[PDB]
């Protein structure tokens, strides 16, 4: 698991955690009313680079122009996406019934220090998986090329030779919001 | 101005400025972890708020036709006027200067007739052709504003500077973005400044001559308006 700052935003936290062998996804998605994260599914994420571009986004939409959803936990799922529908980004960028890898997101907007061990524990009582590091070693295993180049309407000719390559046009597509 | 550039981005974030709008150096990625990013400097540009969202949209576009080298769009804050792009280039040796077109021919004028200096022109016109091609234009196409990208013993040209760009399929503005880089060529008064556009030229042709027989008469229509171009650029 991994705890993060955006540099103009020194107050605000973010953690960030991948699963594999999920079990459960059906449940999470059932009781995602009742629980605060976010949980991404991680075939639209292909790298860190990419997840902290739309993290960024967030930040910079909800102070200088206008939040759309919730909490800064939805935002962060809309600004991962090229589109301003909200619910076309939740389907898409959130888990499925069928998800079997997920991300788990979380803001900390409070000053004061995240309590690690209390996150990594109700994490684990939510997710039926097993946890590995949130790094682009992880992240290259489960991102699925082609439904991205569908998502983000990325033509046939382009033709990145790595995830860095590809990494790029999604950037792209982040900040242009 | 510094104030303000400082206050936004916070103490966290170290800037120099190099340009005077303005345009900063730091060695901070604005969103990747520290440590977890993979170059030693970056770019931001700051326009007091539409240059900004032009070139943002541009670089994004243009980055997406292959063979097309401009630097990557990190991150966009168009209520602010905030842009952060990858830095392109680096100092010559000899203190030569910042490794942009002008100061690498500068450094090269008195003796030119090399195949690195024919190689890479030519690779600057190849540059402005896939630009053209797509039917893109520059809009301030100076020596200035291509940057060349050390690799190995070559340089790898990059097209920067996109706040005056836009699409366009006019062969009028083709040719003025030619006439444009032509001109600044010329202004340097160097006895070879002749030859170095005539490389350049062979770049672009190139590119129009390997796209057939459509290409071929692109290629004459274009050349036929720039050399109006030349013609109208002159007293009469
Ligand atoms: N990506 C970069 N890498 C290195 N230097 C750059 C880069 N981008 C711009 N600079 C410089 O920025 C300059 C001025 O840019 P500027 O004319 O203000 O942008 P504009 O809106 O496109 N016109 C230079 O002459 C630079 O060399």
């Amino acid at each position: 698991m991994v705890v993060s700052i955006i540099p103009q935003f020194p107050d605000i936290k973010v953690s960030l955690a991948l699963f594999e062998q999920v079990k459960n996804a059906k449940e999470i998605r059932s009781k995602m009313s009742e629980l605060s994260f976010a949980f991404i599914d991680p075939r639209l994420v292909c790298s860190g680079e990419q997840m902290y571009s739309a993290i960024y986004k967030t930040l910079i939409e909800v102070k200088y122009n206008k939040m759309r959803t919730r909490n800064l936990n939805s935002e962060c799922v809309l600004c991962l996406s090229p589109t301003s529908n909200i619910s076309d980004a939740f389907l898409k960028f959130g888990i499925k019934d069928d998800s079997s890898q997920l991300i788990c997101l979380k803001f900390h907007t409070n000053t004061d220090d995240v309590d690690k061990e209390q996150l990594r524990t109700i994490m684990t009582s939510i997710v039926k998986g097993q946890e590995i590091e949130f790094n682009d070693d992880n992240l290259s295993r489960f991102y699925d090329e082609a439904l991205i180049r569908k998502i983000y309407k990325l033509s046939d000719d382009f033709k990145p030779q790595d995830v860095n390559g590809l990494s790029r046009a999604l950037v792209d597509a982040i900040q242009l919001r | 101005f510094i104030d303000k550039v400082s206050s936004y981005l916070t103490p966290d974030v170290d800037i120099a400025p190099i340009s005077q709008a303005i345009v900063f150096t730091t060695t901070t990625h604005p969103y990747l972890p520290r440590a977890k990013d993979s170059h030693q400097k970056y770019i931001i540009k700051y326009r007091p708020p539409h240059r900004t969202l032009n070139e943002s949209r541009l670089l994004a576009k243009l980055y997406l036709i292959p063979g097309l080298c401009v630097p990557q769009l990190i991150a966009c804050d168009p209520y602010n006027g905030f842009i952060w792009l990858e830095f392109l280039g680096e100092d010559l040796p000899g203190g030569h200067g910042f490794s942009n077109l002008k100061n690498f021919l500068w450094m090269h004028d008195q003796d030119p007739y090399s195949d690195l200096v024919a190689t890479t022109l030519r690779k600057v016109g190849r540059q402005i052709g896939l630009l053209h091609w797509n039917d893109y234009c520059h809009g301030d196409l100076t020596s200035s504003n291509i940057v060349l990208v050390r690799d190995g013993a070559r340089w790898t040209p990059h097209l920067i500077d996109f706040g005056l760009g836009s699409v366009s399929n006019l062969v009028e503005d083709k040719g003025v973005d030619l006439y444009v880089l032509e001109r600044a060529i010329l202004s340097t008064h160097s006895k070879h400044a002749e030859k170095y556009n005539a490389w350049i030229m062979e770049g672009f042709e190139e590119v129009y001559r390997e796209q057939g027989a459509k290409g071929a008469k692109k290629l004459k229509e274009v050349t036929k308006r720039f050399e109006e171009v030349r013609l109208r650029g002159r007293k009469r």
